[PDB]
RNA sequence: UAAGGUGAUAUGAACCGUUAUAACCGGCGAUUUCCGAAUGGGGAAACCCAGUGUGUUUCGACACACUAUCAUUAACUGAAUCCAUAGGUUAAUGAGGCGAACCGGGGGAACUGAAACAUCUAAGUACCCCGAGGAAAAGAAAUCAACCGAGAUUCCCCCAGUAGCGGCGAGCGAACGGGGAGCAGCCCAGAGCCUGAAUCAGUGUGUGUGUUAGUGGAAGCGUCUGGAAAGGCGCGCGAUACAGGGUGACAGCCCCGUACACAAAAAUGCACAUGCUGUGAGCUCGAUGAGUAGGGCGGGACACGUGGUAUCCUGUCUGAAUAUGGGGGGACCAUCCUCCAAGGCUAAAUACUCCUGACUGACCGAUAGUGAACCAGUACCGUGAGGGAAAGGCGAAAAGAAC
RNA sequence: UUUUGUAUAAUGGGUCAGCGACUUAUAUUCUGUAGCAAGGUUAACCGAAUAGGGGAGCCGAAGGGAAACCGAGUCUUAACUGGGCGUUAAGUUGCAGGGUAUAGACCCGAAACCCGGUGAUCUAGCCAUGGGCAGGUUGAAGGUUGGGUAACACUAACUGGAGGACCGAACCGACUAAUGUUGAAAAAUUAGCGGAUGACUUGUGGCUGGGGGUGAAAGGCCAAUCAAACCGGGAGAUAGCU
RNA sequence: CGAAGGUGUGCUGUGAGGCAUGCUGGAGGUAUCAGAAGUGCGAAUGCUGACAUAAGUAACGAUAAAGCGGGUGAAAAGCCCGCUCGCCGGAAGACCAAGGGUUCCUGUCCAACGUUAAUCGGGGCAGGGUGAGUCGACCCCUAAGGCGAGGCCGAAAGGCGUAGUCGAUGGGAAACAGGUUAAUAUUCCUGUACUUGGUGUUACUGCGAAGGGGGGACGGAGAAGGCUAUGUUGGCCGGGCG
RNA sequence: UACGGUGCUGAAGCAACAAAUGCCCUGCUUCCAGGAAAAGCCUCUAAGCAUCAGGUAACAUCAAAUCGUACCCCAAACCGACACAGGUGGUCAGGUAGAGAAUACCAAGGCGCUUGAGAGAACUCGGGUGAAGGAACUAGGCAAAAUGGUGCCGUAACUUCGGGAGAAGGCACGCUGAUAUGUAGGUGAGGUCCCUCGCGGAUGGAGCUGAAAUCAGUCGAAGAUACCAGCUGGCUGCAACUGUUUAUUAAAAACACAGCACUGUGCAAACACGAAAGUGGACGUAUACGGUGUGACGCCUGCCCGGUGCCGGAAGGUUAAUU
RNA sequence: AAUUCCUUGUCGGGUAAGUUCCGACCUGCACGAAUGGCGUAAUGAUGGCCAGGCUGUCUCCACCCGAGACUCAGUGAAAUUGAACUCGCUGUGAAGAUGCAGUGUACCCGCGGCAAGACGGAAAGACCCCGUGAACCUUUACUAUAGCUUGACACUGAACAU
RNA sequence: CUUUAAUGUUUGAUGUUCUAACGUUGACCCGUAAUCCGGGUUGCGGACAGUGUCUGGUGGGUAGUUUGACUGGGGCGGUCU
RNA sequence: AGGGGCGUAGUUCAAUUGGUAGAGCACCGGUUUCCAAAACCGGGUGUUGGGAGUUCGAGUCUCUCCGCCCCUGCCA
């Protein structure tokens, strides 16, 4: 699995 | 459990109406009661867990008949 | 690091050993399931 | 039944048999460790610990048997409390659990559809629980009809997607009547006169027909190709047997069978007959299911969702008539028909297949067909419930390659 | 493939082989075809049985009207010269096909809802019974002996050993930084850091179960999964979307 | 006298295709006209298997450290022996519990396993190995808690619970030193002890409960004092004269 | 003799000192938070035996079964898919230095971590040193550097009088000799007295062990020389504080907290878990318990009852089942 | 001001220069008294600011010691991948070109390096929107319901007084 | 008819006193080696409490759901015949 | 910016909401007091923000235009 990687663009 | 020993009323299930009409699941139990029962044969006092319609059907039947019904039905009062 | 999994024979035989299953009839259907179903280790008991 | 045989991978060794005590097959028995309803107590299943009694002796012990719980019945004893009763101790029977689907009953969803969503639908389905049988359930009109009649229940095809039900939306959906399958009627609510009548259930006793091992079972040679013939080319024969399988390539006549004809010491199914043990047939006169029907309230079931809603079941509260009487005929009333509830029993036609045998397929042919053609519910994964694979083919014969 | 439009720097595909998606049942309508024909045809069932029997029924030859009714007419209206719907026109039963309907209905895919079970060998809390915390400091109350008071109070010295006290190993925590980011490791290592006699820590058992637990409370944790665990079932849920 | 299948070639039709042949293979195949479909695949981040690509690239798992001589062997940086060097030493040593299940010892072998080679191994194969009155467990006893006759309750299932019965992580009788095996030892051997029951003999004799009492029997912290384990030094004994 | 081995023989085998976290000690002292059970064991008598049985004591004698026992056990054998820089409870605790189980170097013992050999580029990682300047870096003194021990002197604002405080700041530390050839102290033999007599008491001081201080001398750049081992001060926001929390990007000002107040609750308590029985609350009783908010302490907590809740009232209006 | 939008408010202190900090001012956009107000020693891996010491943090990097990287031998992956005979520029073009047009340049092929591009790799975009999607949560949204509470009847009777 | 005074009746409204239903998580006895349960004795309470059916109120405590579209992205605003 | 509200006597507010604008204070005049105020009597005051439209007629109704208030300008 994984965790989402929060290079998340808002 | 909720049994009458004389009629054998037993719990049962229905529905809640409402002015929608929507149902949900109920239920309906006897309105059981613990009475001590004066048998004159044996000048003794037998406790029944018995229905308020029970109740009315030992005055018409005679406290003896129904205890000869009940040995039959094998239920140990 | 501590894992999910410690042995212990005596908490894993109180736990699923053949008597805790049978002493149910829940766990008597799981018996029956893996009876039915052929399993050639019914419980976990050694 | 037998000249071969000690299961398989899987050889070998040591042997046993050959005309009937080898082996193999079937019937009936004997043995049947431990765990498991598990039942002497306990327990982390296949382990631990006893008690009683009988009988053994080498005086260290040892071998059997019995000892769970509950229900029913019968004895004996036995409180508060004088009798009693509860309770207690024995002894007899019976039940416990498992198992595919089908069946009856007790409970009982939601997703979904309605292009949302509450009523409704899904659905009394999934699932849980209880109980029973080879079937279950139902069943002998307080039924329908319509002024003519039918005559228990169950199942099939119609009636009919009709009449109706329904936020009259989605949807749900009869009955009457008709054609079929199959048909069977009885008992108590009570006493006589008759009398053991019919009938049913136990059991023995035979017959018949099965089942559980088996027996016989017809008829082809030559030549050619070829490693090998069952193929080619010739000439035959059998057939109540040309169903299939095997045999070195495609076999009616090589083998196993098949068609037919036969077989049972013993056990057992089924049916008929018959003998005992119960069981009562018939006639007369009576009797005719009361906290019930009905009603109020709240729900449920009838296709029918309260609607003008009959009918059925009742949680609650009431409560009749009773043959000179009641129920029903879809609100209700009258008339008229029809039936007699509040006690029971009942085969067949119907549903299903864990399992046994035979046979069939315009079903599959190893990524298909059961997950599994292979030591598969295995390896493996998961604390656990549970999930769950991959993997078939040498050749006719292992002759499996001496050196 | 999807689009008004893709060499497009939009999606899909490393390649090969195998497998992989408009089916089935019933009913209904239409077309084609065959048969019979104002008739056509049976269903269940019977049946040595794909025959034959069975016409129970179904459709059609007559419609109009809400209906009673009437009828080649009928309804509307008091009535129609009227108007609406009908009256010359062949249907029916198979077979094949095109649609529709009910079923999963061309295939694959939800996040979820509901039902019955399995999990507190991890973790959270609690319960019972055991264990662990080197060493070094600070020196409370109290006590004794003096000094002071009428007696206290008070004070000094000496004894004492209090604390969710101090510094700091084991132990426990996990604040900073570097590395590591297909790792030695699906959360660690190295150098520092906090607590370290306590609301401490730990071993072995036990108990609480899913709309429930437990939570010094973060929607945290409840077997690497948590704004409702996991497993099986309803179930091929549904998916106007790709 | 070579079927399907595969692999070439030639011819042929508007196309899906067809025909024939050489080779492979070694036993099936099937005209024609009809009938029925699991009837045609390149894609679905499709499914399964096989094989590429990056690529002989990254990595070969703590920077505690190796070196040499000899031996065995087909072959030695890795195995054995020896001499040095280095690392841990409140552990990176020794003994256990829990857990594992033969990994222990010996012989033999190097396909696979070991991130290399391997003669070696916790790998493969074949033998051997675990000896208890005192150590544990079992047993007696109870804690939390579980189960639970009857009982109470609950649609059913079931829930709770009394008497009871289970349940250690706690409480209960007793063994030490020495020697020995390739692998076991408070278990075997040697030496010297101890405990609880049974039976018998002898003597003296109040015994006795599911009952009563006592005992078992219990905290935290702190303070010393007396000791031992153990260590150091001296003495003694033996060896050494570098 | 097979490098093993096997067999035989075999000296001394004492004393002093130091000393535990082990033992006496399940003790003693003290404190509040007031600290299992049962059985074995000892004893007492009931009923039932008191010739018996049974009990006590001494011998002899039997019996003590069954199961585990190898090996790993902070790890290559267990839990982590791995011969995995992780995790895993108990027992044992050598020498020198040191307060110490820290740390450094060693003993017993066990290992060098299952790819190496070269080369000695960039760059990356782990480290060492650095002219001069000394935070000019950077969101930020992140990181690194620095401080670090014992003894003594000395130590501010503020304070709840405890603290702040190891505040800051400073001095002395090696070795040798002397005081005193091995001191003070501790330990303590012989000897000599005493004993209703022993593992005795009192003297006695041998021999061991042994700081600390001062003085003198001496070496080095440096004597807490290595390892080990606080950076400090000033202002201020928030939270009183120790503690707890998002296992796996957030340890905080968040949560908890003692304290405070309101409110419910008279015990078959309220409340909570349970269709119910029952259980917890609690074997407690308003000086108790539950809920809510606030959050030590100090000074304090003002005004509004219209709205929404809650409490009290019950005359009237309205109003269900029922009749 | 953990609260101030205007705003770096104004003044003072600290600095050579201070949108932060400290002291005041009050004009409180939009503090306020147990959803506590104000203070507060001690405590804090608490936030902000300042000073001394200290240093490669930096001016401005240099050298050195090790482990990799590089070479040789052995073993031997991975994500990715429509196919490739895989240049620059300008323009065009599903509107930012290795592949089109024009033009320029370029012998064939490794190795060590740097990462500008291949709208590079990872994961059917978390932001935005949509579906008559899902879930939790809130409330004076709707309809119900457990619970609580009211009354009638039943279990449930007698006598008397008004 | 109104006004109605009294009269019995039929329903209710309270209040008081009883016990015999019912309650007892009061005491005592027995089952009994027993803090369960049951039975007995007694005391207290008592036609209440409590429970059943029906019914009014309350009820995010717990459920099932709804919460529109157009729109130079959406929301807000505006609009819908 | 966008949207709602407001403008009436000297200052704060009523308004009728199609046909004639009031209240409080302030101001003025007269009483009372030695005097001021407090008190008493009496009374005058307005283009209803500006404009343009409707209407026979507007401060009122409609639309712009000034000034003053209150709300919004949000998700990446
Ligand atoms: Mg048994
Ligand atoms: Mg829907
Ligand atoms: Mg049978
Ligand atoms: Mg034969
Ligand atoms: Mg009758
Ligand atoms: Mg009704
Ligand atoms: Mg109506
Ligand atoms: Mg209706
Ligand atoms: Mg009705
Ligand atoms: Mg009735
Ligand atoms: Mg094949
Ligand atoms: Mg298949
Ligand atoms: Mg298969
Ligand atoms: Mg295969
Ligand atoms: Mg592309
Ligand atoms: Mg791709
Ligand atoms: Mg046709
Ligand atoms: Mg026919
Ligand atoms: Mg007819
Ligand atoms: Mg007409
Ligand atoms: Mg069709
Ligand atoms: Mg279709
Ligand atoms: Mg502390
Ligand atoms: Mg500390
Ligand atoms: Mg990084
Ligand atoms: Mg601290
Ligand atoms: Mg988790
Ligand atoms: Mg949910
Ligand atoms: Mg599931
Ligand atoms: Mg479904
Ligand atoms: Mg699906
Ligand atoms: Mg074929
Ligand atoms: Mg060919
Ligand atoms: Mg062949
Ligand atoms: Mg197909
Ligand atoms: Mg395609
Ligand atoms: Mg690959
Ligand atoms: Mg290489
Ligand atoms: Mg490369
Ligand atoms: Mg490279
Ligand atoms: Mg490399
Ligand atoms: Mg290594
Ligand atoms: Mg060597
Ligand atoms: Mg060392
Ligand atoms: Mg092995
Ligand atoms: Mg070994
Ligand atoms: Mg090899
Ligand atoms: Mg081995
Ligand atoms: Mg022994
Ligand atoms: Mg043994
Ligand atoms: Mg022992
Ligand atoms: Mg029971
Ligand atoms: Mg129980
Ligand atoms: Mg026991
Ligand atoms: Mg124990
Ligand atoms: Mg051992
Ligand atoms: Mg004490
Ligand atoms: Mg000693
Ligand atoms: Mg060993
Ligand atoms: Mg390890
Ligand atoms: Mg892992
Ligand atoms: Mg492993
Ligand atoms: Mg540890
Ligand atoms: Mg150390
Ligand atoms: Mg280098
Ligand atoms: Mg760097
Ligand atoms: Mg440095
Ligand atoms: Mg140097
Ligand atoms: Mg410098
Ligand atoms: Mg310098
Ligand atoms: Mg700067
Ligand atoms: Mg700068
Ligand atoms: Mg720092
Ligand atoms: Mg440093
Ligand atoms: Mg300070
Ligand atoms: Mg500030
Ligand atoms: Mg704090
Ligand atoms: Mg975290
Ligand atoms: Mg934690
Ligand atoms: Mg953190
Ligand atoms: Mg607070
Ligand atoms: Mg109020
Ligand atoms: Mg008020
Ligand atoms: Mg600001
Ligand atoms: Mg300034
Ligand atoms: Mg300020
Ligand atoms: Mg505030
Ligand atoms: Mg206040
Ligand atoms: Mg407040
Ligand atoms: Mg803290
Ligand atoms: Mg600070
Ligand atoms: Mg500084
Ligand atoms: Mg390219
Ligand atoms: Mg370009
Ligand atoms: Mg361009
Ligand atoms: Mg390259
Ligand atoms: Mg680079
Ligand atoms: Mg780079
Ligand atoms: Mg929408
Ligand atoms: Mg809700
Ligand atoms: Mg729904
Ligand atoms: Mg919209
Ligand atoms: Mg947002």
């Amino acid at each position: 699995a994984a965790a989402a990687v929060r290079n998340a663009r808002w | 459990s909720r049994v009458c020993q004389v009629t054998g009323k037993r719990p049962v299930t229905g529905n809640n109406r409402s002015h929608a009409l929507n149902a949900t699941k109920r239920r309906f139990l006897p309105n059981l009661h613990s009475h001590r029962f004066w048998v004159e044969s044996e000048k003794r006092f037998v406790t029944l867990r018995v229905s308020a319609k029970g109740m009315r059907v030992i005055d018409k039947k005679g406290i003896d008949t129904v205890l000869a019904e009940l040995r039959a039905r094998g239920e140990k009062y | 690091m501590k894992r999910t999994f410690q042995p212990s024979v005596l908490k894993r035989n109180r736990s699923h050993g053949f008597r805790a299953r049978m002493a149910t009839k829940n766990g008597r259907q799981v018996l029956a399931r893996r009876r039915a179903k052929g399993r050639a280790r019914l419980t976990v008991s050694k």
